């Protein structure tokens, strides 16, 4: 029935009710799609070489007995998602000491399945993968602290209500390279819980690498409390995007937008990467990025920004990149980005941006690109982009640009000039002919 | 291949959108806990439910406006089989449900109604609020005024109520024989000390007489509870429970948000499972091999 | 020391303190920025063919005595403004039954010069313009009743404290083609003022073609007693425009935007055409312009709507035009065009539209003209434009169209079988070339 | 370069009065906000959100006269008198009289509607809870007190006794109406709020406390608290704000004026030098 090509076996949805006689050399199964209601010891007797399996999609009620991987010492990589209701017994991962990437989405697994010893003998796991279960809280067992390779945790989609110090004891130690924590809404941790106390750091003596938390709502009291409980923390890359309860969001002043002590928490953490898009942010707040003094690359790309307050990007010395895009800037003046002195790339494209003030981009020397383009621009000032002596890159386009003399004349002349720099080619609104090419008397 | 893939964008198109109410639904929940357990003013309950019922829109035109290729994905219970296999037997059929707000039980949810009037809430948004209180101590009835706290008697023409110059009883004698001492004027704290119970309270509000429960946090006339209500200029009103009852702030706000929200999490969930077997289809197809590192 | 071309003597700025000799033939004089002190019966005995006449800005203090311009019985436009402190004798204008224009703007004329009996002389007067004078108070003198002519005034820039039906009783029986009272600010008429009973009907037995009423705040509850005062009036052409205090504006809820009760008085006039552009609306409200039944035209340009409301057009069963261009449009959808079946020109250029509903244009079956140009479109829904068969112009341009197969497909085609209609040229964001150009496969 | 520079004074005069009109606008604009907070009903929280619209005008006037510019010139910034020379021959100069127009120079710095206000006994009574006290007459020789709320007359004395109609003579209880039918002169009054005995004067007019001024603060959100004269100086509402707006205004309209009049003067200069006519129809 399954077809083998080379070194692997594809028995995908061939009417299987067990695990077929395959070739001893393959070395890389697919059996998903099939109605095998059972693995057992015998199962996989043949397949030594065997680095990759995937049992995915079962029938409903896949069961994984004792020792059915016993003997797969070579086996790196096991796939079993959307097996719904799968019952694993405690010694199901027998004989994988060598495994270092285990998936288990959506098998309507509960938090018993980190507690338990199901993941005991997986002493060379890396990367744990348990998506959209129904894990209500992280518990991870003691022999956790005696997996050092153990790195990536995905946990996606499970309605986590709290994350606490204790129930994470036996992660403290470890270095994430990706602690994926997103859309578990932590819906306990919010300004009205009497928890905060108890619950302490949860990440205590732990680092990661790429921190997402995106999708968990974070509202402003929430972000703080969180940020102030796990204080300290090493975080390199920080993803809060979809923090749907974090701005006020345009029209409305029920929730509050981040401020300089939102953040706070994150002061000592070595941020360089932080992603705030999606967030229904419309004011940045004076001094809400201030903890952040490592930071190098900013996204608020798609929030509801309308305001920007003076002294906003205080303290952001070394930011390089600020994404701005997809927002709602009526104008900019040079108060707006005042702090960013290494400041390299800005991006203000899809915004609706109908003015640029005298001496918009003053506080940004080291600028070598500049967004612009997709805005509602008629016309810049004068003199506008001189003091941008490091510029590389420019996008106007997409912009009405009226081509009227003598209007035009300084950009025109900036863009012939300058034409290298220019992405994309600004259009005169009317005649729909290029900016640059329009000479002034 | 070609319609398996159909299969796969229908269900990218349903899960973004399903995503959106999702967000828009966590919103309102935390909107709403916010009007549960923040100090909020009658305006800031207002500016809550006009946030909610932005977002309750929202999800009405996420619903009414997202579609791949002419289907409108969100609008109505609707079993798409996609043709997975040449030969004619390889139907995946997705499972595609009408999700707005009729459907996700949220029609009229809101968190600006009226509540249950109470003495505290009386005094606290009304002016011109006189009455008292009630206290039995065995046979004898008394009235504790408020604003003064003087203490009379719960008759029809009452009469002034004093404390014994040597037991500490309460009496209406202005004072007591020696061998006279005034009796001081009786307090609350002379009917606490006399061991009296506090009883309904009469209070009148805006002229009309309401009988408010010993704690006094039930307000009725005529035997039917009141909640005050407030306009959008800020006027206090007393109504009664059954003009209440149609303009009623949603009983069990967060169970009929997270009703809302395990119906648009199924939904999610099947589609997670549904692009799984497309994803095999096609890699069944192609005889495609994941590599370890793209793994 | 004049220029005499033809039968024109220019004459300006010549140092003349007297009118000059002039060739008895000229019929047009322009004896502007001179320093004549005084003119009399002897200044114009020549000039009998005359028939235009321009003494502007003298230097400051000029003094017409009586019958200056006696004997100038061809004369037909005479223009004295910018005369600072200008003395006018009561006959000044003696002579002058002929004479259809008047000017005299920024003369430091106060209301004197309408109540007294400086125009009597003025029988075929057809237009008179006393902008920017000292004007405080409307009252044309009796005499006025008998100028069947007169039919323009334009009193735009005197500071007028309020306009009432005894200030004008002597315009009653007259019809205005314009009457321009144009930043007059009408300041006392508001909604504290005590003075509306008394203050009547100010147009009572008159009727107007234009009525220019722009650049005076028109709060809405003085929008609303205003019109209330002034029912019954027909008025062909109504101008708000600079309506500063009608819209609640953007991100404010002190002032309100008009509603249905805004206009009522409007209900008998028979208004064709409506200017309420540059007015700081906010919101569009149910049934606003409900009463502008006959409305064929209405401009809502440069306000700042971001938010239409069902039903915001019911009752405009004729109305053929609508202008909102530059505001803040998000998006639109079937809703907010309904009640709008003969519309045949939609101009929503220059919006943030980020998105158009599937069936946007379902209530406009008889749409001319489309402008959806200058806005922030990504894509348009399949089919948005099929029903829309008396369509001849289309604008597109300057939206960032993404030119991916196959969103793109139903647009490119849709361009490209009806390339007449576009107007500019759609491009492609990131490329720059036609979207009409693209061929999906 | 005659009817070249002429024709640049004309566009300067355009972007000078388009700027001024602008300007103009928001001016009355805050105008008609400060007399809705004046003769509205208007809540603490009311006065706040007019107060907000019009720190965001007066930042509008800011911004227009910061960036408003024809050729390098700004020309709401400086007062500076631009002669251009609009004749061939060296002699024709017209000058344009360009003025600094700004939030500051408007007199409008600090414009507010929101800020504390001197405080009145009205106004202790109309936002304090338990507010206190009594008013002093005095009959000659005779001092009396009489309690606010309750009206009930007492003699102004350390330990009170009661007066009865005026004596203290155990006779129907006495009013302020038999004390005004003595001729009694009202005095100060004494008002407790919050349990601190203020002072005021016969009109209630002015409250003291050891000499100082006393003024009201209000928050958006209701609550009020009284402070003194210096700590209200420089946040304290403007006086005269409708005065404030018309000197702002007047300035701005008589720049507006002038360039009326010099544009016709360019106006002229332009035609002398083409040597032309207008028609009949095209001046209709
Ligand atoms: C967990 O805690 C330990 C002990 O405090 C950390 O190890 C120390 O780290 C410092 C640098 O901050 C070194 O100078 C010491 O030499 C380390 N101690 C020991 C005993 O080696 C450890 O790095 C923490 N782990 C994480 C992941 O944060
Ligand atoms: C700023 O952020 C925007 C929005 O997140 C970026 O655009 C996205 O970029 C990713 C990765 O290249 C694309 O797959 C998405 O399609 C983009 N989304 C949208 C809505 O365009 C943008 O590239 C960022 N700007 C810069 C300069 O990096
Ligand atoms: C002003 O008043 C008169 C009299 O009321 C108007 O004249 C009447 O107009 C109606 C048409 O609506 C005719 O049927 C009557 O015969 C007219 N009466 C007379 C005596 O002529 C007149 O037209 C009004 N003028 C304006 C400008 O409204
Ligand atoms: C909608 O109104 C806008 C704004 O008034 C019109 O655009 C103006 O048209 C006038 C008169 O032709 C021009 O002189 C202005 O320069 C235009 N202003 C701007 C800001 O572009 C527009 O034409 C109207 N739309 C339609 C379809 O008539
Ligand atoms: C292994 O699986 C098969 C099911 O096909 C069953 O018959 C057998 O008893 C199982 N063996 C053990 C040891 O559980
Ligand atoms: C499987 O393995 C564990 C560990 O030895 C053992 O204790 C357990 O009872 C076994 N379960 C079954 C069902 O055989
Ligand atoms: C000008 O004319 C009128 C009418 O004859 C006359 O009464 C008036 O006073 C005259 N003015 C002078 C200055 O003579």
């Amino acid at each position: 029935e399954c077809s083998v090509i080379g070194y692997n076996a594809i028995c995908i949805n061939r009417g299987l009710h067990q695990v077929p006689e395959l070739p001893a050399h393959v070395n890389y199964v697919d059996l998903s799609l099939n109605s095998i209601a059972e693995l057992n010891e015998t199962s996989f007797s043949r397949l030594q070489d065997l680095q990759f399996l995937k049992v995915e999609q079962q029938t409903p009620g896949l069961v994984i007995r004792n020792n059915t991987f016993r003997g797969l010492s070579s086996l790196i990589i096991l796939k079993l998602d959307y097996n719904q209701f799968l019952q694993l017994e405690t010694g199901a991962f027998n004989g994988l000491a060598n495994l270092e990437v285990l998936t288990l989405t959506q098998c309507n697994l509960d938090g018993a399945v980190l507690s338990g010893n199901f993941f005991k003998p997986l002493t060379s796991l890396e990367m744990l993968v348990l998506r959209d279960n129904n894990i209500k809280k992280i518990q991870p067992a003691s022999f956790f602290l005696n997996m050092r390779r153990f790195h990536v945790l995905d946990l996606t989609f499970n309605k986590v209500k709290s994350i606490c110090e204790e129930d994470l004891l036996n992660f403290q130690g470890k270095h994430f390279t990706l602690l994926r924590l997103s859309s578990i809404t932590l819906q306990d941790m919010n300004e009205y819980w009497l928890g905060w106390e108890k619950c302490g750091n949860p990440f205590k003596n732990t680092s990661i690498t790429t921190l997402d938390l995106s999708g968990n709502g974070f509202k402003e009291s929430m972000a703080k409390r969180f940020f102030d409980a796990i204080a300290g923390t090493k975080i390199q890359s920080l993803i809060l995007s979809n923090s749907y309860n974090m701005g006020s969001s345009f029209g409305h002043t029920n929730f509050k937008d981040p401020d300089n002590f939102t953040f706070k928490g994150l002061e000592a953490s070595g941020v360089k990467t932080c992603d705030l898009s999606k967030s229904k942010i419309f004011a940045l707040l004076k001094s809400v990025f201030s903890h952040f003094t490592d930071l190098e690359q900013l996204t608020l790309a798609q929030n509801e920004i309308n305001k920007i307050d003076d002294n906003a990007f205080w303290g952001l010395t070394h930011l390089l990149k600020l994404n701005l895009s997809q927002n709602f800037l009526g104008s900019i003046d040079s108060r707006m980005f005042e702090n960013l002195d290494k400041l390299e790339v800005l991006d203000l494209s899809y915004n609706h941006i109908r003015a640029l003030g005298d001496q918009s981009f003053l506080g940004l020397p080291n600028l070598k690109e500049l967004a612009l383009d997709t805005n509602q621009l008629k016309s810049v000032p004068d003199g506008i982009f001189d003091r941008l002596t490091s510029l590389q890159k420019i996008w106007l386009h997409t912009n009405p640009w009226d081509c009227s003399c003598p209007r035009i004349d300084y950009l025109s002349r900036w863009l012939n000039k300058n034409s290298q720099k220019e992405q994309g080619s600004a259009k005169c609104s009317g005649s729909g002919k290029p900016v640059r090419s329009i000479i002034c008397p | 291949s070609r319609n398996a893939n159909d299969g796969i964008s229908i269900a990218q198109t349903t899960e973004g959108a399903l995503n959106e109410i999702n967000n828009n639904l966590q919103r309102v929940r935390e909107l709403s806990v916010q009007a549960t357990n923040g100090t909020n003013s009658d305006s800031d309950l207002k500016s809550i439910q006009d946030e909610i019922q932005q977002r309750l829109e929202e999800i009405d035109r996420v619903s009414n406006q997202t579609q791949f290729n002419g289907v409108k994905v969100l609008s109505q219970d609707n079993q798409m089989k996609i043709q997975v296999g040449a030969n004619d037997g390889e139907t995946i059929t997705i499972d595609l449900q009408k999700i707005d707000v009729k459907s996700l039980g949220l029609d009229g949810f809101n968190v600006n109604g009226p509540k249950e009037a109470t003495v505290g809430d009386l005094k606290s948004s009304f002016k011109n609020v006189t009455g008292y209180d009630t206290y039995a101590a065995g046979a004898d009835k008394y009235r504790v005024d408020i604003n003064s706290g003087a203490v009379v008697t719960d008759a029809v023409a009452p009469d002034k109520v004093y404390v014994n110059a040597a037991n500490g009883q309460l009496t209406t004698d202005d004072a007591e024989n020696n061998t006279k001492t005034k009796n001081e004027s009786a307090k609350l704290s002379d009917l606490e000390a006399n061991n009296a119970v506090k009883g309904e309270s009469k209070i009148t509000v805006n002229g009309a007489e309401y009988t408010a429960n010993a704690t006094g946090d039930k307000i009725t006339l005529a035997g039917k509870t009141m909640f005050i209500d407030k306009t959008a200029s800020g006027v206090s009103t007393l109504i009664n429970e059954d003009a209440a009852a149609a303009k009623k702030s949603t009983a069990n706000p967060l169970a009929s948000i997270d009703s809302a929200l395990s119906k648009v999490d199924a939904v999610r969930s099947s589609l997670g499972a549904i692009q799984n077997r497309f994803d095999s289809a096609i890699t069944n197809l192609g005889n495609t091999v994941t590599n370890l590192n793209s793994a």
